[PDB]
């Protein structure tokens, strides 16, 4: 009886990521779906490499809005120019709904498996996944007959609970009792993380433009005023020094105030702003004549 | 003309991927592809993008194929997935543009009049800004010299949309440097930018040694706009500026002083929190 | 880490932000915060937020999807 | 004004959506006049004579209407102490008068869907353009009159 | 939470999705009858007053 061990990885490139990302926000208010290209390298690892939109139809996200007229052509083009990979799953997002799968993507689920016993569906949630954090769970389909034996059919492993724990949003439209997920890892590389580090990249020209001096005066002006007001209170705070339990006084008066939060972080970005810029002038006064 | 063309990061990812998946076992020179985006007042936005079968030969250096069926059917697909893209120029990661270019162009030109050349080197990662962008114009060259076909620049800059900027973040994720600076990181922003003042100051020198030694062509427009930059220099010696330098040198200093007082001060009192700390702990022991 | 930790936490009031009226509160670090969609919610307070300009009837922000005062 | 059919998600209008005056609208347009007779009607004659100068007449001969430059006042407000038989000196004018009467008494024009009456009562007019000369009949007004 | 703890008229938290009770959470007092509550005493003392 094979089993999909938890250890068994779906790598998503970094490509793929950003285009279902853009997919999904592309047609946010509704739902997306397309094939997504990659190779089953072994049981204990699907790997997709590309993924091309399947064009957004009336029917959703269903077997139906397959068109097998784009996507026969759209493979036979991807071959030439050097991408002759296999469909290894399908994506669709969830306008904010979360990563689960309901009764009609499990019957299109139930179609991709159908082909090959390892054609695992994602989903992108564009309106969660909008900061730091990419809400994509991988799934595959645990066939309802397998209930005699132990599902979520893992072996020898140990990466199970890891990278994740079993997410309550979903647990309850059926987890480990029709779908489990699979662990999604992103096999970024260099040669792709440089490309995307010029995203917000600066240049050479910033790190000696000199900031202005008139905001600048002020900006420092400012501070100084604002830090004042906060030694004002950071003498009342220390010349009160009062000792009725001053270990409880240390506590019953946290409130992210005067003693030291407001205190020397202020310092430090005074301290900083000056230092950088003045760095900065000498610099400009040696480099340009 | 077009102010700026401004570069999606999902377009330099696909570009990456059609240069491995082609220099893996094709081991050739620059891939072309189709580049498509949207249209804005004059910045042409770079959205996507897609491969184009392309053959070259180093003999006549035109003997190519960019296949036009493939170019017109892929297309005819992706308006369908998305339909705010219009075809609007070309990618070659050949880091030195080609003879082949500007014939080349002039068939984009057939499907975007204003198509513009985006050269992504690939292969290098150094300063930055792996893309530059490239028009096509056929003026008389005013000043009295034979006309040609030429490439001209058009100013390039990398940015971002909401969908895609939330998967580059995430995609980093373990080398993104922090919003803040700190002092660490803004020094080391200085001299990165010493390196690279450096650096084109050099590429300016070896082409005015060539323009100086003859190899190559004395521009006559262009060579004295460097001459501009040559006579905006600052003349710090002169002594009212050298007077004010010292005043808001000396301004700031003030501040830094008050601001390493209150930081010794601080510490000072930490100590002896601390000193009773332990020596409270210390007799209360016993 | 505390630099990202404290880049991620602010990035937590980004926007958009749904807008409640501070019912009531719980205890430190919760909130029982009432929605403008026309249900109350039991949320979680960030603590760079300030305890004390929580008055019984404020206006506070709540994150759009984790509903949280933010 | 028009109701078009939209996408539920989108909100993009797909098709525009006929009207035809639903079906209720047309059946306000009864034609079984109960026959209320100025024979039937009686010492209500200053007041039958009176409508037949602000209706009837300025339907029927409205060619010498138009001439003399006198507007005929499109509409006239039937108010007086219950049992007066405002209802039926307007059925008089309804039927010895012929046009269609789409009566459109006030109390239907309370639907609690919003968007219902003021639709039965644009199209009322709408369903009123299509036919012939008519009385658009409107009782007990304060229903919506309020 | 012990049933007990749960009396008719509580202010239980539901979890978002699968609705169950996890706290017992303050009772509600109506937003207008909460403020007539006194946070802040008065300064006004039995010695101010005269007679
Ligand atoms: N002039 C009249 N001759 C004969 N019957 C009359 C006359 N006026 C009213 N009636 C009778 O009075 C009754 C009331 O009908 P109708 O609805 O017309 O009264 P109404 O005064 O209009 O009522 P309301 O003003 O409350 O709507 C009917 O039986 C009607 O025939
Ligand atoms: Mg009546
Ligand atoms: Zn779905």
């Amino acid at each position: 009886a094979p089993a999909v061990d938890t250890a068994e990885q779906v790598y998503i490139s970094s490509l793929a990521l950003l285009k279902m990302l853009k997919h999904g926000r592309a047609g946010v208010p509704m739902e997306v779906m397309g094939l997504m290209l990659g190779e089953f390298v072994d049981d204990y690892t699907v790997r997709v490499i590309d993924v091309f939109a399947m064009p957004q139809s009336g029917t959703g996200v269903s077997v139906e809005a397959v068109d097998p007229v784009f996507q026969a052509k759209m493979l036979d083009m991807l071959k030439q120019t050097g991408r002759p990979e296999m469909v290894v799953g399908w994506y669709h997002s969830h306008p904010g709904f979360g990563c689960w799968l309901s009764g009609v993507d499990i019957n299109t689920q139930q179609s991709f498996e159908a082909l090959s016993e390892r054609a695992v569906a994602v989903v992108v949630d564009p309106i969660q996944s909008v900061k730091g954090k990419v809400v994509i769970d991988a799934f595959r389909l645990i066939n309802a007959n397998m209930m005699v034996l132990g599902h979520e059919p893992r072996q020898t492993t140990s990466n199970l609970g890891h990278l994740n724990k079993p997410s309550i949003q979903a647990l309850i439209h059926g987890l480990n009792r029709h779908y489990y997920s699979i662990t999604i890892n992103y096999r970024k590389n260099e040669l792709e993380q440089k490309m995307l580090l010029n995203l917000h990249k600066k240049s050479w020209m910033e790190g000696l433009t000199l900031q202005d001096y008139s905001e600048h005066c002020k900006h420092n002006e400012s501070v100084v005023k604002e830090m004042l007001e906060l030694a004002k209170n950071y003498n009342k705070a220390v010349e009160e020094e009062d000792k009725m339990t001053p270990e409880q006084l240390a506590i019953k008066n946290v409130g992210k105030q005067d003693p030291k939060r407001h205190l020397e972080e202020h310092v430090d970005v005074l301290m900083t702003s000056n230092i950088v810029q003045c760095l900065a002038a000498m610099l400009d006064t040696v480099v340009f004549k | 003309a077009v102010q700026k063309v401004v570069v999606h990061p999902l377009v330099l990812l696909s570009v990456v991927d059609h240069f491995n998946r082609i220099g893996k076992v094709g081991n050739q020179k620059r891939v072309v592809g189709v580049l498509l985006g949207s249209w804005q007042k004059k910045v042409l936005d770079v959205s996507n993008s897609f491969a184009v079968p392309f053959d070259e030969d180093d003999k006549d250096d035109s003997v190519w194929f960019l296949d036009h069926d493939y170019l017109e059917n892929m297309y005819g697909m992706f308006k369908k997935v998305n339909a705010r893209e219009r075809i609007v120029g070309w990618y070659h990661t050949g880091p030195k543009l080609h003879k082949n270019d500007i014939a080349i162009n002039e068939l984009m030109k057939r499907y975007c009049p204003n198509s513009v050349l985006v050269i992504i080197d690939v292969k290098p990662k150094d300063l930055g800004l792996p893309t530059e962008a490239y028009i096509s114009v056929e003026e008389v060259h005013d000043d009295g010299t034979p006309t040609s076909k030429t490439f001209e620049h058009v100013t390039s800059e990398i940015g971002a949309e909401e969908a895609e900027e939330v998967g580059v973040e995430h995609l980093l994720r373990d080398i993104k440097d922090t919003t803040v600076g700190t002092l660490s990181q803004r020094i080391t922003n200085q001299v990165h930018g010493l390196k690279g003042l450096n650096s084109k100051l050099l590429d300016i020198r070896s082409y005015l040694e060539k323009v100086a030694t003859g190899k190559l062509p004395i521009n006559h427009q262009i060579i004295y706009q460097l001459q501009d930059v040559f006579n905006l220099l600052p003349d710090v010696s002169l002594q009212e500026f050298v007077k004010a330098f010292y005043l808001k040198t000396n301004d700031q200093m003030v501040v830094v002083y008050l601001a390493s007082l209150i930081r010794s001060v601080v510490a000072l009192h930490n100590l002896i929190n601390n000193k009773i700390a332990n020596r409270d702990a210390e007799k209360k022991e016993g | 880490e505390f630099l990202h930790a404290q880049e991620e936490v602010k990035r937590i009031q980004s926007i958009p932000l749904v807008i409640g009226q501070f019912l009531e509160a719980v205890d430190q670090n919760t909130a029982i915060v009432g929605s403008t969609t026309g249900s109350n919610y039991y949320v979680r307070i960030l603590s760079t937020i300030d305890r004390e300009l929580l008055k019984p009837n404020a206006s506070v922000a709540l994150h759009k999807h984790s509903n949280a005062l933010v | 004004g028009d109701l078009v059919g939209v996408n539920k998600d989108s909100y993009l209008i797909l098709e525009t959506l006929p009207t035809e005056y639903d079906s209720r609208v047309k059946a306000m347009e009864v034609d079984e006049r109960p026959t209320e007779q100025y024979s039937d009607i009686g010492g209500l004659d200053k007041q039958i004579q009176e409508l037949v100068e602000a209706i009837v007449l300025p339907m029927n001969h409205k060619e010498k209407f138009e001439n003399l430059g006198i507007q005929p006042p499109k509409g006239v407000l039937m108010y007086g102490p219950p049992g007066t038989g405002k209802t039926l000196l307007a059925r008089a004018c309804a039927a010895q008068t012929k046009a269609t009467f789409l009566k459109l008494a006030g109390p239907q024009l309370v639907q609690m869907f919003i968007g219902d009456g003021a639709k039965l009562v644009r199209d009322a007019f709408a369903l009123a353009k299509e036919k012939a000369p008519s009385i658009i009949f409107i009782d007990e007004l304060d229903a919506i009159g309020t | 939470i012990d049933i007990n703890d749960v009396t008719p008229n509580c202010r239980v938290a539901l979890r978002n999705d699968s609705y169950t009770l996890h706290k017992i959470l303050p009772n509600k007092v109506d937003p207008l009858v909460s403020l007539m509550m006194v946070e802040k005493v008065p300064d006004s003392t039995y010695e101010m007053i005269g007679g």
